RNA sequence: AGAUCUUGGUGGUAGUAGCAAAUAUUCAAACGAGAACUUUGAAGGCCGAAGUGGAGAAGGGUUCCAUGUGAACAGCAGUUGA
RNA sequence: CCCACUGUCCCUACCUACUAUCCAGCGAAACCACAGCCAAGGGAACGGGCUUGGCGGAAUCAGCGGGGAAAGAAGACCCUG
RNA sequence: CACCCACUAAUAGGGAACGUGAGCUGGGUUUAGACCGUCGUGAGACAGGUUAGUUUUACCCUACUGAUGAUGUGUUGUUGC
């Protein structure tokens, strides 16, 4: 019912889920789960992981 | 019944280890009567005792 | 031979005896106390159940360290076990007594174990080794067994 | 010599018989103090721990940082089908305590209720109360019952009613119901006896016993942890790694004198499965359960004033290790002792709720229903299919279905 | 009655401690009264040539080999065996 | 002493293998005046026994290390001969 | 023991065989190796300094922690005080 969030994978994050990460430079990110956060922490590109929303829209899937 | 002697004799005559010696489980009775190397040779000729092929180690991956 | 507790009527009774039976004596004693007073068929099926761990014998006197099992609640006891070797030995003795009862020509459908006795047999010496080159006895504890059956129904 | 530094004692001396509960239900041991001026009402109930989830609500606590703000609070769902009352017990006050005076059971005892009387229902002849209930019919037994009621009315000081849960309504394997004495309060002995006499053979829904946003007590048996050492059973300090004969121990279990071990020394043994009583638990939402008036209604279980989503309290995939909840459920705030599918007793608070923690109106805005069998990420099947679109098995099923 | 006495016998402890150094056994069959342990076959493994292989010295002295037994021993068992 | 490193620690938790656990079989050893609930008293000046009092309910299991001034050596310190 | 740093409402003093080694550790003292200084002719000594140096056993009774039970109510169960 509050603000819905978007993760590294582009999923909606419901309240009470995931974590919020803010870097020192001044950008704040949120991740749906530890998998998405870990993928972000290795600086893996979202567009090359098959189940990310970004890959889905890039490849015109569905 | 207990064919350790027969296995030893077969391994010695066939000049291979006991690993490669195959004794026929069906004619166990016939083998157990053989207590001489001549009898072992006869059983070899008849085909009750088989020298099993060497385990395969191919070098195709190596090549 | 001089059986202890000779029967009241040594015509309706048969005897079986064993000596130097290579079984644990305490286990045998607990088993014999367990089967005391039973009909022969009931005793036989009971020992067979002991073999299959379906009925446990109550360890009443020599219960040191004996664990707890559910089947002990049949008796007013808590500790119990399933001595296989004791069961087999008592089975052989019981079949011997049955053969004697046949030879006396009295039906074996009416036998009740009125008397049974287990006594320690002479100990046999075995040897072990300890930490500082010390030797400890490794004794065995066989037992002599006698029993008397009786026709009653 | 004194210990060189002071340290608070580890463990509580109020729970010293740290042993398994001799009961599986969890008994009341203290009912709310009676007062005749109140209306006739029950005092307690039986519930089952379905599972847990979290909710989103706005707090209306003035003067805090959380006033007019939205918070997330974890909740516990307790499935509570309506109790079935089968009997009445009256007690008489003695200088030796309360003792049972006279007991009356109702006719047509439910089959599940009768199972409680049998350790092995399978081989039973089902004879329980069969001769008893026949006295509800002949005039002699009826007169005996009327004399019994008159005696209770003129002699008993407090009375209770026996209610049993309904196993057929729950998704658990066990079909043996749970019996309970529930005290009845709020009126004269005659009034409460008349009310209970009306309520014999009847169903008492949980809403008629407890109310919205009211703080109650929770009684149950915790999670049995099995045999445990001192370190977990008492949270004492671990010994250093150089320790020889064991580091998960207590180094000193008592001085030379009094030449014994005091009871207050922490020692290994049973952990968990302890009968506990928790108090001050607010009821955020009392569920309504499943109805079919024309069709099955599930929105009533999870749709709130701002969600308006036709979804049930059951999370995606059902509750972990529990099943699916279809009947009346209670949404407590916070944690509740015992595992899943563990019977719980809920009781009216013995105290007076004057604090602004209590008596605060509760308005839910959003209730999470994501799958807890993993990291759930969709509220409903409908939203999941909407997001993910068609799938391969969906396509092949459409192919065969044309 | 003593002498931490000598010799010998026997208890409680106690059916207790214990039978945990070196990855692992399974199926079927046969003999056999009796099979987890005997033997054969199949399977999975291990030792991995500085070996759990093949042979010698010193030392041991018949343990070597055949057949037979299930008294004792191989701390379980064994139809097997130094 | 410093850089890095980390469950040494904050502050503990989980997992694996073998044990312990139970069963089958086999099966000792140390030790043992007799036995083994405590408080106070007196006493060889710190009792399991005695007095006073508190009390006391068969058989046992898994732990445990407070006590038995536990066991292991006729104290190796000191003194005498 | 002492002292300092910091925090805190406060950083009070003590006992239980100078509590607590079959709970741990072994840093110290208090063996055998060794060096320095002092003493002694010397072997050797030094509540003088330094360094390195095996911390055994519980399965018994009891205590304590848990676990079966056990006594009567004819049996057995349910609900309770
Ligand atoms: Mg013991
Ligand atoms: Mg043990
Ligand atoms: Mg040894
Ligand atoms: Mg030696
Ligand atoms: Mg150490
Ligand atoms: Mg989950
Ligand atoms: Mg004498
Ligand atoms: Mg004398
Ligand atoms: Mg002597
Ligand atoms: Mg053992
Ligand atoms: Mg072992
Ligand atoms: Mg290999
Ligand atoms: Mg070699
Ligand atoms: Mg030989
Ligand atoms: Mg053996
Ligand atoms: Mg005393
Ligand atoms: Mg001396
Ligand atoms: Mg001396
Ligand atoms: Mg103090
Ligand atoms: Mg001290
Ligand atoms: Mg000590
Ligand atoms: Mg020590
Ligand atoms: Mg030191
Ligand atoms: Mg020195
Ligand atoms: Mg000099
Ligand atoms: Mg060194």
């Amino acid at each position: 019912m509050k603000v819905e969030l978007c993760s590294f994978s582009g999923y909606k994050i419901y309240p009470g889920h995931g974590r919020r990460y803010a870097r020192t430079d001044g950008k704040v990110f949120q991740f749906l789960n530890a998998k998405c956060e870990s993928a972000f922490l290795s600086k893996r590109n979202p567009r090359q992981i098959n189940w990310t929303v970004l890959y889905r829209r890039k490849h015109k899937k569905g | 019944s207990m064919l350790r002697l027969q296995k030893r004799l077969a391994s010695s005559v066939l000049r291979c280890g006991k690993k490669k010696v195959w004794l026929d489980p069906n004619e166990t009775n016939e083998i157990a009567n053989a207590n001489s190397r001549q009898q072992i040779r006869k059983l070899i000729k008849d085909g009750l005792i088989i020298r099993k092929p060497v385990t395969v180690h191919s070098r195709a991956r190596c090549r | 031979v001089r059986y202890s507790l000779d029967p009241e009527n040594p015509t309706k009774s048969c005897k079986s005896r064993g000596s130097n039976l290579r079984v644990h004596f305490k286990n045998t004693r607990e088993t014999a106390q367990a089967i005391k007073g039973m009909h022969i068929r009931k005793a036989t099926k009971y020992l067979k159940d002991v073999t299959l761990q379906k009925q446990c014998v109550p360890f009443r006197r020599y219960n040191g360290g004996v664990g707890r099992c559910a089947q002990a609640k049949q008796w007013g006891w808590t500790q119990g076990r399933w001595p296989k070797k004791s069961a087999e030995f008592l089975l052989h003795m019981l079949k011997n007594a049955e053969s004697n009862a046949e030879l006396k020509g009295l039906d074996v459908d009416s036998l009740v174990i009125e008397h049974i006795q287990v006594n320690k047999a002479p100990k046999m010496r075995r040897r072990t080794y300890r930490a500082h080159g010390r030797i400890n006895p490794y004794m065995s504890s066989p037992c002599h067994i006698e029993m008397i059956l009786t026709e009653k129904e | 010599s004194h210990r060189k530094f002071s340290a608070p004692r580890h463990g509580s001396l109020g729970f010293l018989p740290r042993k398994r509960s001799s009961r599986h239900r969890g008994k009341v041991k203290s009912f709310p103090k009676d007062d005749p001026s109140k209306p006739v009402h029950l005092t307690a109930f039986l519930g089952y721990k379905a599972g847990m989830t979290h909710i989103v609500r706005e707090v209306d606590r003035p003067g805090s940082k959380v006033n007019k703000k939205e918070v997330v609070e974890a909740v516990t769902i307790v499935e509570t089908p309506p109790m079935v009352v089968v009997g009445i017990v009256g007690y008489v006050e003695t200088p030796r305590g309360l003792r049972t005076f006279k007991t009356v059971f109702a006719e047509h005892i439910s089959d599940e209720c009768k199972r409680r009387f049998y350790k092995n229902w399978h081989k039973s002849k089902k004879k329980a109360f069969t001769k008893y209930c026949k006295k509800w019919q002949d005039e002699d037994g009826k007169k005996q019952l009327e004399k019994d009621f008159s005696s209770m009315k003129k002699y008993c000081q407090v009375i209770r009613v026996i209610a049993h849960t309904q196993m057929r309504l729950l998704p658990l394997r066990q079909k043996k119901a749970h019996l309970m004495e529930i005290q009845v309060n709020g009126g004269t002995v005659a009034e409460k006896l008349d009310w209970a006499r009306e309520r014999l053979e009847q169903q008492v829904p949980v809403n008629q016993v407890f109310g919205q946003d009211e703080m109650i007590d929770v009684i149950g048996v915790t999670k049995g942890k099995g045999y445990k050492g001192v370190t977990s059973r008492w949270h004492t300090k671990k010994l250093p790694r150089k320790t020889h004969r064991g580091l998960r121990k207590v180094a000193c279990i008592g001085a030379w004198h009094p030449a014994r071990v005091a009871f207050s020394v922490a020692r290994a043994g049973q952990k968990g499965y302890h009968h506990r009583t928790e108090i001050n638990k607010k009821i955020y939402k009392i569920g309504q359960g499943y109805l079919i008036k024309d069709g099955k209604l599930i929105k009533n279980n999870a749709s709130t004033d701002y969600d308006l989503s036709d979804k049930s309290i059951n999370p995606l995939g059902g509750f972990v290790h529990y099943g699916e909840v279809t009947n009346d459920f209670v949404m407590l705030k916070g944690c509740v002792v015992g595992t899943k599918k563990r019977v719980l007793t809920l009781r009216k608070s013995l105290l007076v709720q004057t604090k602004r923690r209590a008596l605060e109106k509760i308005d839910l805005k959003f209730i999470d229903t994501t799958s807890k069998f993993g990291h759930g990420r969709f509220q409903t099947m409908e939203e999941k299919k909407a997001f993910m679109g068609p799938l391969k098995k969906d396509r092949i099923a459409k192919e065969e279905g044309a």
